[PDB]
């Protein structure tokens, strides 16, 4: 559980298998997410 | 169906490559041999998958 | 969380093709410093 209010929750978590994300949202808060081994150009 | 696009030194050793070659590092791309005078090992071919 | 049962549709088969070891989620902030609405 993550909340946002003045709260700035935005972790890295590894990617070790698949994942479930659910938002409880009002007036489309979230737009994307960022997936990648490094997040750096050496990788895509 | 994975393309692997890494330019890290492989690193064998405890001592850090740094980025370049070295004791125990090696830089694991490696031209091919594409020659019209040798044989069918150095001969290139087009493989689409 | 509500308690229920809601079908989950498929919508986009991407082949992406790469390696994926971690993931990090993307927010929209509010100008006014910066506001922040309530969300989880």
């Amino acid at each position: 559980w993550f909340h946002v209010i003045k709260r700035f929750d935005n972790p890295v978590l590894p990617f070790n298998d698949g994942v479930y994300f659910a938002s409880i949202e009002k007036s489309n808060i979230i737009r994307g997410w960022i997936f990648g081994t490094t997040l750096d150009s050496k990788t895509q | 169906f994975e393309r692997d696009i890494s330019t890290e030194i492989y690193q064998a050793g405890n001592k850090p490559c740094n980025g370049v070659a070295g004791f125990n590092c090696y830089f694991p791309l490696r031209s091919y041999s594409f020659r019209p005078t040798y044989g069918v090992g150095h001969q290139p071919y087009r493989v689409v998958v | 969380l509500p308690q229920g049962f809601s079908a989950l549709e498929p919508l986009v088969d991407l082949p992406i093709g790469i390696n994926i070891t971690r993931f990090q989620t993307l927010l929209a902030l509010h100008r006014s410093g910066w506001t922040a609405g309530a969300a989880a």
